[PDB]
């Protein structure tokens, strides 16, 4: 079964960079999107961006200037790094299988992450 | 409709029915597939409905979910004390473009 | 019997020519545009990929004036023309064109992986555009060509047909008018009636009956007035491959796969469309703009114009550029772009230039040849002494463009060099 | 010494018109539909890519009435018919069609992308679909054509075959039947049984034979009865290159490789499969609509057509158009689209004109040509005074479709002016 | 009543040879270059794209030195120059060219899947390059081609055109001078008129005039003047299907399609546009660099040069290589790479060899002969005793280059090779 883990510093000071990781367990990499979705407290989830298999990106709009997602085929892994951080960066990040770009793709994320709660404090 | 209108939370007794709604918009729910996720705190997401109506391997039967005009419904049929945990659902807001998510219902089993 | 149409049709050494001045057709190539939305009258659909059926109107030549009144004797013969050479001139510039459609009823690509695909939404048809495949063809006779498409068969009112089934399938040949639509790569069928989604061909064949010429039955008609003439060119191959959206009507049965699990529990799209193209549009591959003469037909009619009028179906798709007009909604053109501010329209242009060069033909009229001739078609001898009158052609009058002068003109000149 | 069919054949001067008018087959280009769903009876598994064998049945020429009782001696001659002339008038448009599978077991493209390189266990099946090589081949024999195609071998009893190992291939000659299907870039192979997955090929060839005519086999044939005509014209390219998925049974060997770390530790998946293709569907390369004399055969038998029947082989998948017909499930169409209200069907469409100029011949019955005959075939004497039983042919009959008047119809017309 | 000229023209025994040396232009292939920006004079348009036509000045055969004076008289004869022989030598190695647009309006592909399918508003126009038809003509006339195109109607007064709506198509026949641009697969249009958003065509056709030769005009002139030598030589095909962004003036019917939902809730843009491009460049496919003689024309003119000048309309899109030259803005060239340094330039070079064998003919000034040519021409009895004033014509000076000697040019010793 497809397992996804997500790996950064817990605590990210504002307007630094944060970054993340997510590893993909049992499964591979070069077929799928693969999407990174975040939840702030109080609220719920806010889609962030999603990578391709062959590593064209999609973006939300809204953080479009601050997201930069990168995909790692040796490592099997794929990154989120969102710069100039604010207090209502402090979110669960939870790295996701978008089953999508082929004919039986379910569509939507059907592996999730247990996401890592980050917050932004100085 | 950036956040899909979902109920704060909802209950039920036991052995009975638990529809929870998501009202979105024809740009995000009527014309894409709505995906209905399960989600406890510390754990992660397990997916539920796909394609409006579908279920994955693992997913038990009593899971159902509907899609009427820009609404959508998940009905969870004999409700046990396992299933006190939150429900979402998401789809694609073509107008904005991303994916958009319902704010989340903590189903209290009652 | 049929016999061949020289044993009482005399060839004779008068010869004509007979041209068109100029034809010239601009219209949407999609659909037909009423009037009202900001231009007098409707603009018509006016297609590359559609039949040019003209109608040449010929003079009677028992009534108007020849070189010699003493060629023929009224009381024992009657006059026809017979057609020794045609000129089907183009002069649009060789070009490709497109049609698509807004929503195009195509799920995935089943070529390869695209990359682009989406599965998040449920209508998945796209705006998509193809062009069609190359076809020419020349057809002339004395009667309009017949053209084969395939329909729905008739009701059954023993076995009703259920809605969302399969309708039958017959061939249906009827006469290739002017305006009808040509095969385009998606075969030739009445998409009106068997396609009800309106979606999965282009937006120029989504609601018309492409026709293809029906060879074999004009070639054995017993008569041969319906193609004494014939020339083809026909050029495609599939660029993109397409699966078709909706539910399978026909479900594959389980012996022809295995089973997964999830989405590949079922079987997917299996009715698969390609994209058709005429490959490339050459001009060393015309068969227009050049004299074509009519020696020997395929037929016992040996290009023997009855009724004084003949039917020159023509299709060429080697000129399909479709010209893209853009007019500012603002008096001034603004000075920055804005995408809302232009009007964009697509107008296709059609222009054929027709010379033909005739024979006069004198017909003793004995016993055994009018009754043959009776038998043959009657109105024959009572115009001596119209059934087409409802189906819609591209009139062309030569009556008063008939010349005894053949130099004068290009096909007279290529004509008078052959003999 | 079989000898030429010449020497004991004697020629007349007249000859007949024998055509059919219309051979119309509807059917899914995939697999056949059974009874029901809206169906009263089968749909048929009608295809381009698919063997066409027409038995033409022909009237007894010692029986059935003369121009001329006189022109043979019933005490000591016999009459057989030759073919003299042949047109396969393929009536459709031409076009593409494109078969494919649901789950077509292709692991990723080879060709171009950096797409994986590692031993793959998860379900990777697409819904793919080809077209094919785009073949033209038109086959005359008073005895039905030879096909060879590669299938499993026989299971020796001293080394039994383990599961999953390869089976031995062998080249089986089967005949060529109606129902058959050509070669269409996968190789002319038994697919039901040498390829368990079912998934390799599209559905209309995923569980058949495919056949290829083996015209070694046939004109080495002593008397040439299989094949006295044959044209050929095959054309195909690979468009794209796939790895198939699954495990590689033959290991590439170590001395072809050098070792990688972790992910190309192991060689991946290395049976390699192109998509075939038909460049361009082009009118002037067509082999068929086209009239061909029978003066001079490949072997001995000039197209002599023994116990008065004929065989004609016929693939022409230069119109493969599968029309698409999509019909609606509420019974009026709504105003707005939903992809599951509308049930999909693929129908390929096959229309023939069979025409022949056949030639009558008397057989001078002495003592040495009887028993060559009896030596070469013994029922042509019984007959004088069936084989073909379990064989699928598309029988049509042109029993009373013989006629003296050739000019009449189009062949008759050209052989008429050819001769 | 036009004849043909050779029953008044005799063609005499002497022949001549004329030939420019070489006739070179280097110029910015998309657009005029005006002079300021630190360089003298203005670099011209020149594009491979564009009608080259020679103004051919012949010396005046009555007052020119002739090998024979007494080999006409002075009194009752003329003299004229009749072509015999021509050759275009084309200098340039064989290529291909594009041209573009910074801002082309494009809205999306068309082809298959895109992603990203409704840009629902802002500036979508990108950075667009296209190949363009390979076209390749040669039109030789006393009198300039005559070529036509697509431009705006004239406006009733009565009933104006709103604007924003689509102007009535007229097609203008103009004279095909030097500068014009050939069509190019976008249509024999006028840009500048037809097109306010000045970003739908490539810069070289953005304002520019397209115009294809109206062989049916110039083919159906009396006289024959304006061509009497032609070849054409055209090969398109369409790489890529764009959309055009911007609104629809006429709307999609809403009986031609079914809503959908949401994005899907009006038809998209649905003016398509194909991507001309000449498919191959290949040596075989040229027609220039090779000699062609007029022993009989189209029309009556036989290579008679009236007012003693000929018209060479030639354009060879097949030598269409735009050179790029780059320039550094730092004296020395930098060993650390800046891109914003280096200056970029697309300079388009065209070489021709206009050659050409010209024979002296005598026209014998009978006063029926004389009213003949008066009828036709009255300038030249004027002449014997210019409409082309404005029109910018590339005027080549050829009454110094006649020459008796043919076997020192190669023209000449192609034409005593070949009589």
């Amino acid at each position: 079964q497809v397992q996804l883990q997500e790996s950064g510093p817990g605590l990210v000071k504002p307007s630094e960079t944060l970054s993340l990781t997510c590893t993909v367990s049992g499964g591979s990499i070069t077929r799928y999107h693969w999407s990174w979705i975040r939840q702030p407290p109080g609220k719920g989830l806010e889609w962030i961006g999603n990578i391709y298999n062959r590593g064209s990106t999609k973006y939300n709009p809204s953080l479009k200037s601050r997201v930069t997602i990168s995909i790692d085929i040796s490592n099997n892994q794929f990154s989120l790094r969102l710069s100039s951080v604010t207090a209502a960066d402090t979110a669960v990040y939870h790295c996701a299988r978008w089953d999508n770009g082929h004919s039986y793709a379910i569509g939507g994320f059907d592996y999730w992450g247990q996401g890592i709660l980050v917050t932004v404090s100085s | 409709q950036s956040v899909l209108t979902q109920p704060p939370s909802a209950s039920g007794t036991p052995g009975q029915r638990v529809t929870i709604s998501c009202s979105g918009s024809s740009f995000n729910i009527e014309s894409n597939y709505v995906y209905w996720y399960q989600h406890l705190p510390g754990t992660a997401p397990k997916l539920l409905i796909y394609r409006n109506n579908q279920r994955p391997s693992g997913v038990p039967d009593r899971f159902s979910g509907t899609k009427s005009g820009t609404s959508a419904s998940l009905a969870i049929s004999g409700l046990r004390s396992e299933d006190e945990t939150d429900y979402f659902c998401a789809t694609w807001d073509d107008s904005l473009s991303v994916w958009v998510f319902g704010g989340g219902t903590k189903l209290t089993v009652l | 019997a049929v016999v061949n149409t020289d044993d009482y049709v005399t060839r004779t050494s008068i010869f004509y020519h007979a041209g068109s001045s100029r034809l010239l057709t601009v219209g949407n190539p999609y659909f037909r545009v009423p009037a009202g939305g900001g231009n007098k009258q409707d603009i018509p659909k006016v297609s590359a990929y559609q039949y040019r059926v003209f109608r040449v109107q010929l003079p009677d030549p028992n009534k108007f004036g020849l070189p010699d009144t003493s060629i023929y004797n009224p009381e024992t013969q009657r006059l026809v023309w017979a057609c020794a050479g045609v000129e089907i001139g183009r002069g649009q510039p060789l070009g490709v064109g497109l049609s698509g459609h807004p929503f195009y009823n195509k799920l995935d690509d089943t070529e390869s992986s695209h990359a682009a695909t989406s599965n998040v939404s449920e209508d998945v048809r796209d705006n998509v555009s193809v062009d069609y495949k190359q076809t020419q063809l020349c057809i002339l006779g004395c009667a309009p060509a017949i053209g084969e498409h395939w329909a729905k068969g008739t009701a059954s009112k023993s076995r009703p047909l259920s809605q969302g089934d399969c309708p039958p399938l017959e061939l249906k040949n009827t006469v290739l008018e002017d305006g009808d639509m040509v095969d385009t790569g998606y075969g030739a069928m009445d998409f009106s009636t068997l396609q009800d989604t309106k979606c999965e061909v282009p937006l120029d064949i989504c609601q018309s009956i492409c026709k293809y010429p029906d060879y074999l039955q004009m070639s054995a008609d017993p008569y041969g007035d319906s193609m004494f003439f014939c020339l083809r060119r026909e050029q495609l191959f599939a660029r993109h491959f397409w699966n078709r959206a909706g539910t399978m009507g026909d479900t594959v049965p389980q012996s022809l796969y295995i089973k997964g699990t999830g989405m590949r529990a079922s079987p997917g799209s299996c009715v698969y469309s390609p994209s058709p193209s005429g490959s490339i549009v050459t001009s060393d591959s015309q068969l227009f703009n050049k004299p074509y003469w009519l020696h020997k037909a395929q037929g016992h009619n040996n290009g023997v114009c009855w009724h004084n009028q003949l039917f020159v179906t023509v299709v060429d798709t080697t000129r399909s550029t479709n010209l893209t007009i853009c007019a500012s909604t603002q008096s001034p053109v603004p000075g920055q772009y804005d995408a809302t501010k232009f009007k964009q329209y697509s107008r296709h242009v059609e222009e054929y230039d027709l010379q033909f060069i005739f024979q006069l033909c004198t017909i003793t009229l004995t016993a055994d040849v009018m009754s043959y001739i009776h038998s043959m078609n009657s109105s024959i001898l009572e115009d001596w002494n119209d059934p087409y009158d409802k189906l819609k052609f591209w009139n062309v009058d030569l009556k008063e463009k008939f010349s005894l002068d053949l130099d004068q003109y290009p096909l007279g000149r290529k004509f008078l060099v052959q003999a």
